[PDB]
């Protein structure tokens, strides 16, 4: 399965059932590619950790954010209309329904 | 390019803890990531290093530096790919399903490469690993990329 | 707002438009609070009412009407999900002073002087921050239940 | 290390300390400009690529020495991976100077017995070792030559192996020139069939 990608020939190798068979300098070809996925490594994985490490921590600074709101605005809203004589309507009327 | 997205400057405003429209060096990573930017810490350090910066000594920014420096780090977001997430933990872990013991995870965050913090580490893991020791890195990894 | 909170609207402005007609005058509001138990209601406190728009009381005008007066209205079901994340082990009621510090410490909406007045006629357990669920019941549907 | 004991002595002059290997195979490598090549005075010596005549190459050496020879005086040169090979033939790079290459190298490091892939190179020491060495004898009985390192007595031993193993007779080979020192095998292996089986 591994072979399907790389701009490689698909010829000079061969497979069987304990190994595969290579022609010249292959696996040299291999490793190589190897090499340089190295210097790069873990690298690229430990990065996005970091990142969204940190993601999470605006939301905590930050999660809160909202639910806050949801709460400020909320409350402004009944003190303003808890005087309202629609709204004391509704409200002795809120319970006749269903 | 704007699509000029204005909203990368009216972020900086939100960071920026003097109201003077400069965010300083040591921001500039977390804000990144903010922006929808991943670069790793080594990267967003050598860039630095690289144009002779130096995040040792006061730093001050502008919204000119901080802009390129951002499109510089928005090149690299083909980096992310998700099959080498979901592999890399499921070559961590025997058995055919995706769960990896609680403190496995927990100390190579923290110690492996770039340091989490453990407070990090409990943030992240906080909701997705419940009282088995077993954390499922199919959902786990999907709620960390939900972000 | 959400189509079941209009739709609950829809059922109000139907029983105080006791005409049926589509628009709610003052004889409807006054035959509706003759209904209710009001037998000494004012025609100044009606007139108060209408004074509150610009034309006649239709399902329109009285949902733009309740529109501009809860601008941060918040339904019970987001409220309780705000208090969950407030208390996210689950089940207990959270702290007093936990609330006073992160009302004032995070928006200027949580300020002290209105914490004082949110413990005023939200009781003690409300006000505290313990129990939880009373307020949110309270901030969709007012007064004492 | 851990294996190596039965020789101990003579381990030095079979395998390498398992951090000289590592350090050695573990090390920088640039493929694309790393190369064998040609020479005149020295049959081929090592270098690196400078520039592309479009056919023809220009190299450093390594004494310093700059060579602009045909594409085809030019020879890749093998992963650090392959420093010592026990075995050359498994090496990527079967070239000629490769095979050339690490003879030599094994040898400036006192090791004499390299295979090329039945083969079983053997390089005259021009001084002793404790190769010879009675202990070594056990140690290479009963062990498949991937068991251990490149050693005549895993030829020959693995004859006798293969001999009551597949029940057929067996043959060993000597050969090179005058001053190779054959005899001095050949004893040695004879020695060898006396001592295990007598």
């Amino acid at each position: 399965k591994l072979l399907g990608g790389g701009d490689v020939d698909h010829t000079q190798y061969a497979f069987g059932h304990t190994k595969v068979f290579f022609k010249a300098g292959l696996l040299g070809l291999l490793e190589e590619m190897r090499d340089d996925k190295l210097a790069e490594i873990i690298t690229a994985t430990q990065a996005r950790c970091r990142g969204f490490l940190m993601r999470v921590e605006y939301r905590a600074m930050v999660e809160r954010r909202e639910s806050i709101f949801c709460i400020q605005y909320n409350v402004r809203s009944f003190m303003n209309v808890k005087h309202w004589p629609w709204m004391k309507l509704f409200f002795k009327i809120k319970p006749l329904l269903k | 390019s704007k699509a000029a997205a204005d909203d990368f400057k009216e972020a900086f405003l939100l960071f920026d803890r003097t109201g003077d429209a400069k965010i300083t060096a040591s921001q500039v990573g977390d804000i990144a990531r903010a922006l929808g930017q991943n670069p790793t810490n080594a990267e967003i350090n050598k860039i630095l290093g690289n144009p002779s910066k130096e995040e040792m000594n006061a730093a001050a920014i502008t919204f000119e530096e901080f802009l390129p420096m951002l499109q510089a780090a928005a090149n690299n977001k083909d980096q992310g790919t998700f099959e080498d997430f979901v592999e890399g933990l499921r070559v961590f872990d025997k058995e055919g399903n995706g769960t990896v013991m609680g403190a496995e995870l927990r100390h190579v965050l923290a110690t492996l490469g770039e340091k989490m913090t453990e407070e990090e580490v409990e943030e992240l893991m906080k909701g997705q690993e419940d009282s088995n020791g077993c954390i499922n890195y199919e959902a786990f990894v999907k709620h960390i990329m939900s972000v | 707002f959400d189509e079941t909170e209009i739709e609950d609207f829809k059922e109000a402005f139907t029983v105080i438009d006791q005409n049926a007609d589509g628009i709610i005058d003052k004889d409807d509001l006054r035959e509706t609070f003759a209904a209710m138990g009001r037998l000494n209601v004012k025609n100044e406190e009606l007139d108060a009412m209408i004074k509150e728009a610009s034309g006649p009381i239709n399902f329109t005008v009285f949902l733009t009407m309740f529109g501009e007066k809860l601008k941060g209205a918040d339904p019970e079901d987001v409220i309780m999900g705000a208090f969950k994340v407030l208390d996210p082990d689950g089940k207990g009621s959270i702290k007093k002073s936990f609330l006073e510090e992160l009302l004032t410490t995070g928006g200027g909406r949580f300020t002290p002087e209105e914490i004082k007045n949110m413990w005023a006629a939200f009781p003690p357990d409300v006000a505290g921050n313990v129990d939880y669920k009373n307020i949110c019941y309270v901030i969709t549907h007012g007064e004492d239940a | 290390d851990a294996e190596m004991a039965a020789f101990g002595e003579a381990a030095p002059y079979l395998r390498k300390s398992e951090k000289e290997r590592i350090e050695a195979q573990n090390k920088p490598f640039d493929a694309k400009s790393s190369v064998f090549v040609v020479h005149p005075k020295q049959s081929f010596v090592k270098g690196t690529i400078q520039s592309k005549e479009g056919g023809k190459v220009t190299v450093k050496t390594e004494g310093g020495e700059t060579l602009t020879v045909k594409e085809d005086q030019v020879f890749s040169m093998n992963p650090p991976k392959y420093d010592k090979i026990e075995d050359m033939a498994m090496m990527t790079h079967l070239h000629e100077p490769a095979v050339l290459y690490n003879l030599k190298e094994r040898y400036a490091a006192w090791m004499i017995y390299t295979y090329s892939g039945l083969f079983c190179v053997t390089v005259n020491p021009y001084k002793w070792l404790p190769v010879y060495n009675p202990k070594v004898v056990l140690a290479y009985r009963g062990k498949k030559r991937q068991e251990a390192p490149p050693h005549i007595f895993s030829i020959s031993d693995n004859a006798y192996q293969f001999m009551l193993t597949d029940r057929e007779n067996q043959s060993i080979l000597i050969t090179g020139e005058s001053g190779a020192g054959k005899t001095v095998n050949t004893k040695r292996v004879i020695q060898y069939f006396a001592t295990i089986a007598a």
